[PDB]
């Protein structure tokens, strides 16, 4: 089960993979709206991966351990500069999460892209599967991969005051080493924007 | 003259759910075009079929761990949408707003253990009228399925809708001592080296699951 | 579409009783639930 | 971004006061600065203005020639030097920041000034 | 029916596996537009009441089913019992406007007064949850004012929902949730 | 019998804006023929597109005079229809009776100076989210235009409608510290011998300017 | 886009200059006949009230938008809350006529009484401003009399306007005009 | 104007046996299929003809 | 034309509900606004 994902000039390869999960739609909605007067433009060079650490998943974590990551995040590449040079943006997210133990570890993780995530209740986590997701079961896959479009009450959003998507990673079953597995598993994420569009150049600082 | 008419008694009183429209006050507004936004759902069951959710077990965890002892009953609970186990699911989320349901309720099982551990499980349906089975050998006479761990980590089992009346109440009446819809029982046949390994379970509507008669129960 | 019991046409224009939609340029979840796999993954016996 | 007036007090006619306003939270040298005054029972009226460069000013007619506005971008503050005070000038004096020809938005709490006669 | 659970692809097994036969379904009562069209009570405020769908209690049938979708659209019907003259105002209009009879105003006619109101918000579709606890002021259908309002009701029309969210039931202490059911 | 009917509650109350007609009392009158009188307008926007009006500046004059100093910012103001500068225009006259608008707002510039004076100007749009530019070099990165004096005395610049939501409020909410629609900035690049020479400015609706949701705000 | 400003010919530049694209407009809400058709309150007088559109306050939505046209035409709908019998009289008829039940008279029926009245003036089209402060007595729709009138409303029908005039907004003291907007 | 009408006296009072239907409150329910159950009688005389009884 | 929501014919003759117009023998401003010059007066580059 080999899968190669290419965004821009960057790639990723996974020999143990369950496939891709397309959230809420297969393709972006209409980009050119009445609200921008057609002054929007697509930024090609901004679409590419970037890597970030999430947490360390250890046996002590019980069920319910969760990690919020809000998107977009602080980004020092081209995608970060755009947020400072343009007052209106939109984009979809192609998200990939990687937790590598060996196949003798046990427990399971649930990763999900949750739009508009504010203070989810503890009981509400049992229904968390409603959002796009994949399970990371060290018995099988080391990788979870999710693609979701841009959602919001506006056609273009201002990422300073609003973060539409929140990556959340929850522990459905606690880790077990069973003496043959990795003592702990570190969780990383490899994320790329998609279909970025911008409008409304700011002035500069000078 | 003019067209005569009869104003009838007992008609015209306002009804909160009535099927008729208000008189428009303020006209000629246009909406901002919303066409083809992502992630639309027109029916609250479709989101229940396409997005399974976790159950609830002792210790408040959505999974049950393998056990080594003479006791092979892994988990056992009523079949109802008012059960404590179902309480956190989305499926049992809609139920509280409807009185009656019919159709199949699917359960999803995913084995989380390491690649060197193997187990074999049994799910079974105990219809009402008799105490549910306490041993897999006793349950083997019911409707049941059996699966084990391997390359595929997930198993899906459809719990039939089997009842005298074509529909069944969602809520559980206080005067009901024993569940009317019977029980479902989950057993552990055996396990290779699986001690301390977790099995997460999920639940979602089936193909034929149908839910009717909306009601506001508070809750 | 919703809960409406009138078999006769509404007395007021569609333009007043409701807000008029516009265009540009169960949808997703029913198209998702219709793709559910009902089959058996392994060989059948008996 | 918050402003704080100061330098208010009491005085008698013909006196003088120097009001002080400190700015916080963002670049002060990018903003125009101005003063408003609300005399009690009248609605609040405009006073004076200073551009970020300190170059350009504007004065309300009644205060024209009696008052002098000045800002210090180094000290992150702006000053209204009140001279030849007159019992009409009794009012609360609001310090205002802003972009527009009139400074408008980002108001301080204002200080009390009562000239007596 | 075995498959890979990590796929998240929906898998619905059927009774035909062990020899059953699937029956016929009629889902009308769970239809979004059908189930959300009805009146729900909202505790009013003496004079000015901003029309907002989030004021409905979360446990009510219309309140709960609303909050399970991040992004919702619908018209509005209100049913109000009030004294004096009920004055309505469109979205984003100043509060000082509610005092003008030129704005839509329903003179008191007993027992109550029912109106039908269009979707007046600038946003293409509204939201139940907003990431930015508070929700932006631009989410509302406007406000209504009267000398005093005794009751207020909301009825959604043409409801449309997007991106579902958790829907929770009551958590029993015992093995079941036992309620007293209507009986003769 | 006679045709029965049900008088419904919550209907029939008078509505000031309701869409229905009074019962005619007094009939058969004829109007004096008014056909084809001059100067008719059926829509209050068309008169806003075809008749630009003056703005408002310091000293209460509808023009801005060239300045010689290190300060090249000629005039700077919020983009809103509630602004003080726009307040005298006809365009901002209609706004107060409507809640929301969308589309382009055109600005007209006419250089009044003598034939021996020449200047060169820059208009620019500063979108919201950052402080507006204080220098033409800083503004040169925004959307902008640049023109100079010559045979033609007038320049016309279309300020785009650029926003997240398809419509924007006319009024300015008291809890809004910084303008939501951003600013427009007018600069003086340089001037030949133009000291003390006036530039009058005008504003009128664009092609796509649209205004909706009438409301009576007092004012 | 440069041109000669002194021409007064309308020149509308578009976003396509710097590379934008013009969008679609829907202007229904600014239509003259649409925007002026609704009720507006007028402070009545105890007994005799001459029907006149200039009595509407100048700051109201119907009052202001009316006064922006020199020459206007429309029918009239009135909504009156009164005691006794409301008697209407056509334009130019003597005041002594209002006491005759033969003239159109609406017997009191609660809560109020709505009539539709034709354009009764002799002039082909009326005027908001007249050069001759006073406006000629011939501008009116007639008068109404009742034992007492509690409220009075005007609703224009088929409105037509000519030769526009200035329309003014409120002049802010600060850089903007900040009002409290309806928020939850 | 609007279509005028005359509310007539002596009409509209409720009649226990009247031949008209209530306004539906709550819609879109489906019955469990009952078709061809045994022992149906649509008229109370037919059961009187086909089932004699004792004196 | 104005704000009217009736999809059914008015109960009263057009001659009563309204005053009847006569003839003899947005008109101006829309015909004015439609003639607005959207072009560039000088030569375009790039």
């Amino acid at each position: 089960r080999i899968l190669t994902t290419r965004n821009g000039h960057t790639t990723s390869t996974t020999q143990s993979s369950v496939g891709i999960t397309h959230g809420y739609a297969t393709a972006e909605d209409f980009v050119n709206g009445p609200n921008t007067s057609g002054l929007e433009t697509r930024v090609v060079q901004a679409e590419r991966f970037f890597k970030t650490h999430l947490f360390d998943w250890v046996t002590s974590d019980p069920f319910g351990r969760y990690y919020l990551l809000e998107l977009p995040t602080d980004h020092k590449g081209v995608y970060g500069s755009l947020t400072d040079s343009y007052a209106y943006m939109r984009n979809g997210w192609d998200v990939e999460v990687t937790a590598v133990g060996n196949q003798f570890n046990g427990g399971c993780l649930l990763v999900a892209m949750v739009p508009e995530l504010c203070s989810i209740e503890q009981r509400e986590l049992f229904q968390l599967t409603l959002f796009p997701h994949q399970f990371i079961n060290p018995r099988t896959n080391m990788t979870a991969h999710i693609k979701v479009p841009f959602v919001g009450v506006n056609r273009y959003d201002q990422y300073k005051v609003h973060k539409p998507w929140t990556l959340v990673v929850m522990v459905v079953a606690p880790l077990t080493v069973n003496t043959e597995g990795a003592p702990q598993i570190k969780v990383y994420a490899n994320i790329a924007p998609t279909n970025v569009h911008v409008a409304g150049e700011f002035p500069s600082k000078e | 003259g003019i067209f005569p008419v009869a104003c009838s008694d007992g008609y015209g009183g306002l009804v909160t759910t009535d099927p008729k429209t208000a008189d428009p006050v303020y006209g000629k507004v246009f909406n901002p075009p919303r066409n083809m936004l992502p992630g639309r759902f027109t029916n609250l069951l479709d989101v229940a079929e396409a997005c399974p959710t976790f159950l609830h077990f002792d210790g408040d965890v959505p999974y049950v761990t393998t056990k080594t002892d003479s006791d092979r009953v892994l988990a056992q609970f009523d079949l109802s949408l008012a059960a404590k186990h179902m309480s956190n699911t989305f499926l049992a989320g809609l139920a509280q707003y409807y009185t009656q349901y019919s159709g199949t309720v699917n359960l999803h099982f995913m084995f989380t253990g390491p690649t060197d551990a193997k187990a074999r499980y049994m799910i079974a349906y105990a219809p009402p009228g008799m105490e549910p089975p306490k041993t897999p050998e006793a349950a083997a006479h019911c409707i049941h399925a059996e699966w084990d761990t391997g390359l595929n980590s997930k198993f899906t089992f459809s719990i039939p809708y089997l009842s005298a009346a074509d529909y069944a109440y969602t809520a559980s009446d206080a005067a009901e001592t024993t569940n009317v819809q019977g029980w479902v029982c989950l057993f552990q046949i055996t396990h290779g080296k699986a001690e301390g390994d977790a099995l997460v379970v999920l639940a979602s509507a089936g193909k034929d699951f149908e839910l009717r008669l909306p009601v506001d129960a508070r809750q | 579409s919703g809960n409406t019991g009138s078999i006769i046409n509404n007395y007021y224009m569609q333009q007043y009783q409701n807000s008029m939609d516009t265009q540009l340029g169960n949808d997703w979840f029913s198209k998702l639930a219709s793709s559910a796999f009902s089959g058996l993954f392994g060989a059948l016996l008996a | 971004v918050q402003l704080q007036e100061s330098g208010g007090g009491l005085v008698q006619a013909g006196g003088s006061l120097r009001l002080s306003c400190a700015a916080s939270g963002r670049t002060f040298s990018s903003y125009a600065m101005g003063w408003f005054r609300q005399a009690p029972g009248s609605e609040r009226e405009f006073v004076a203005r200073i551009s970020w460069s300190g170059g350009s000013t504007y004065y309300a007619d009644s205060v024209k020639g009696r008052f002098t506005i000045s800002r210090d971008n180094a000290k992150n503050t702006v000053y209204l030097q009140m001279n030849s005070l007159k019992p009409e000038d009794t009012a609360v004096y609001y310090c205002t920041a802003g972009f527009a020809l009139p400074p408008s938005d980002y108001w301080g709490q204002g200080t009390q000034v009562t000239v007596s006669s | 029916t075995t498959s890979t659970g990590e796929s998240a692809d929906p898998v619905t097994a059927t009774v035909e596996n062990y020899g059953g036969e699937t029956q016929v379904q009629r889902r009308h009562h769970t239809d979004v537009s059908f189930i959300l069209d009805r009146f729900v009570k909202v505790t009013p405020k003496d004079s000015i009441n901003v029309l907002d769908l989030m004021q409905t209690p979360s446990h009510t049938l219309v309140g709960a089913l609303l909050r399970t979708a991040t992004y919702y659209f619908a018209d509005l019907e209100v049913a109000v019992k009030h004294k004096g003259d009920l004055t309505w105002v469109p979205n984003g209009a100043p509060v000082a406007a509610l005092d003008n009879t030129t704005n839509p105003t329903a003179y008191h006619k007993a027992p109550l007064t029912r109106l039908a109101l269009p979707y007046t918000a600038p946003h293409r579709v509204l939201a139940t949850v907003y990431n930015g606890r508070p929700l932006p002021t631009s989410f509302n259908y406007g406000a209504i004012k009267a000398t005093r309002v005794t009751e207020l009701l909301y009825r959604m029309k043409r409801a449309e929902t997007y991106c579902p969210r958790p829907l929770l039931a009551v958590h029993p202490s015992a093995a079941r949730h036992k309620q007293k059911i209507v009986a003769p």
